[PDB]
């Protein structure tokens, strides 16, 4: 739904790196591969968790309630 | 100090890149369970929800919050919820931390660990307040909300360990390698054409004599150099993480020594 | 409050046995979370 | 809400007098989730399925297009891998966790 | 039908932390069954006990992955008590580790950050 707060194989905190992720992306207008790693998410167990991660909150939210 | 040596490479706020020397394998590991596994830790362990009206469940929350981490600096000063002679929390053996967000815009609301607010007494320990790391301290997302949506909430940060569940971990990965050349023939390298060729060597490479050809292999010895990097998730200096590391196995064997004393008595 | 929450328009509402089940004019109501308030472990 | 005037083993004590649960409540094992009667009284009512557990996440109460008030329940539960669930591959072998 | 997960490391009731029973198959052996604690003691004592040279016999076991228990096995030549050999193993273990916190704490102070 959102972004996990830790990285299922390790526990790196991942839940803050969310926003900055995007931000990167557009308007540093960056790759994945180099973003993540500005982001200091070396080991590819944490790299997975947020390039693969699927923000469906964002739809969840447009319901009316 | 005869004993097991340590050097040190890199060292911030988050890693320690230390070499191990002098050690038998076994304590090196040890001391890698324990750090990953046994160090207390102050972690939400309990969500009173009072009204949720998000878009996620009570206990997709309530999982979340527990993976919030939190400052864990004076953490012997707390006691463990269980040993405590209080009837269920209090001040001596926990924290409590409040959640309220209204979304009152247009916009999306974003709720983050810098939200929660401690409402207990800390008695000035350092303990309790949520670990923040980024830019723009906001730590960690809890939940997100649009216009009219709620979520107000109560948790209660207790003492525990990794072993009991992954959120009171202090550490984060640890990275362990040693005889980066093989020496030892602890490894038997898969190839196609040529090992030495196919497989890449190590960082530590660079720190090690590499084995000339013309030699008997070495059978006496053994894994005694260890080249260690712990990565702390922010909840105890990662310094610490290693130190009370150590700290925690000598608790553990001396415990031991007080058994056997206790069946003389 | 009271009972029954609204499917939409989200009138907070109650009524029994009188009237017969409606609202707006929705005919979809739902019961509001009680009161009893629900512990979670965090685990 | 009925009270012995043949009900079910499982208590009715979490229904609310209008014969329904409501969101928020943790049910289990065979506890009435919907308060049933027919005219003393026959018990009609609808325990939890056996085997479960969980939290009430809505309660809806409407009508069909003539005359019913019915009602649904929506009961919430988290499942946590565990020993003996299954998992695949997108390539055809399952295994469960041992 | 799973266990709480605080009996990885929390005794009891009925349990204490250490059995010890004589052996049979062999002259001056022991088998001590740890309770809560599982291969980071285990192999640790086991390791510091083969140091050791009055220790003719050191071996542990989890013999199931479910409870947290292990059994260690100590042989040692006669008029040593494998008691001793234990308590040895400990002692020579708690220094090493008192010389290694310290020496990582002086190397920590020469850092910058
Ligand atoms: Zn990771
Ligand atoms: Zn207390
Ligand atoms: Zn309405």
């Amino acid at each position: 739904m959102i972004v996990p707060v830790r990285c299922f194989s390790c526990g790196k905190v991942v839940g803050d790196k969310w926003e900055s992720y995007l931000n990167l992306l557009q308007e540093d207008e960056l790759d994945e591969g180099t973003a993540l790693s500005r982001l200091g998410l070396k080991r590819y167990c944490c790299r997975r968790m947020i390039l693969t991660h699927v923000d469906l909150i964002e739809k969840f939210l447009r319901y009316n309630p | 100090e005869e004993g097991p040596q340590v050097k040190i490479r890199e060292a911030s706020k988050d890693n320690v890149d230390f070499i191990l020397s002098n050690v038998d394998l076994a304590m090196a590991n040890s001391l890698r369970r324990v750090m990953i596994a046994e160090i207390p830790t102050l972690a939400i362990d309990s969500v009173e929800v009072e009204t949720n009206t998000t878009v996620l469940a009570d206990e997709f929350i309530a999982h979340r919050l527990g993976l919030i981490p939190l400052q864990s600096m004076d953490i012997e000063q707390l006691e463990y919820s269980r040993d405590c002679f209080c009837e269920d929390h209090c001040d001596k053996c926990s924290v409590v931390l409040t959640l309220q967000a209204f979304g009152e815009s247009e916009s999306t609301t974003n709720v983050y660990s810098k939200d929660l607010v401690i409402v207990s007494n800390l008695m000035g320990r350092n303990i309790g307040h949520p670990i923040i790391q980024d830019k723009e301290g906001n730590g960690v997302l809890i939940c997100k909300l649009r216009k009219g949506q709620e979520l107000k909430l109560t948790c209660v940060a207790k003492k525990g360990i990794a072993k009991e569940h992954a959120k009171w971990g202090p550490a984060a990965a640890i990275e362990f390698e040693y005889d980066p050349w093989n020496k030892l023939k602890h490894t038997d390298y898969w190839y196609e054409q040529d090992s030495a060729k196919e497989w890449p060597q190590s960082k530590n490479c660079e720190y090690e004599d590499p084995p000339n050809e013309g030699d008997p292999f070495d059978y006496k010895a053994q894994a005694d150099t260890f080249y260690m990097n712990v990565e702390s998730v922010g909840s105890i200096p990662v310094d610490q993480v290693v130190v009370r590391g150590i700290d925690t196995l000598q608790k553990k064997v001396a415990s031991i020594l007080l058994a056997l004393t206790q069946m003389d008595q | 409050t009271l009972k029954y929450i609204c499917a939409e328009c989200s009138s907070k509402l109650s009524l029994s046995r009188t009237d017969a089940v409606r609202c707006c004019g929705h005919r979809i109501l739902l019961k509001a979370r009680t009161k009893r308030l629900v512990q979670f472990e965090a685990r | 809400k009925p009270q012995r005037t043949r009900m079910k083993h499982g208590t009715y004590d979490k229904l609310d007098d209008d014969g329904l649960i409501a969101p928020g409540v943790r049910v289990s094992g065979e506890d009435v989730i919907i308060g049933k009667t027919t005219p003393s009284k026959r018990d009609a009512s609808t325990p939890l399925r056996s085997t479960e557990n969980g939290i009430v996440d809505q309660v809806l109460v409407t009508t069909n297009q003539d005359g019913l008030k019915f009602v649904k329940v929506r009961v919430r539960t988290t499942k946590i891998p565990q020993i003996g669930d299954k998992f695949a591959s997108r390539h055809g072998q399952k295994g469960t966790i041992g | 039908n799973a266990p709480d997960r605080f009996e990885l490391f929390l005794l009891g009731e009925g349990e204490s932390k250490l059995k010890i029973d004589p052996d049979t198959k062999a002259p001056n052996a022991v088998v001590i069954t740890f309770e809560k604690e599982d291969h980071t003691l285990g192999n640790l004592i086991r390791a510091e006990l083969l140091n050791d040279r009055k220790v003719l016999f050191a071996a542990y076991k989890v013999e199931h992955p479910f409870f947290a228990r292990f059994k260690l096995r100590i042989q040692t030549t006669e008029g040593y008590d494998p008691k001793d050999a234990l308590k040895n193993a400990c002692n020579s273990i708690i220094n090493k580790l008192g010389a290694l916190k310290t020496n990582f704490e002086t190397e920590w102070n020469l850092q910058t950050l």
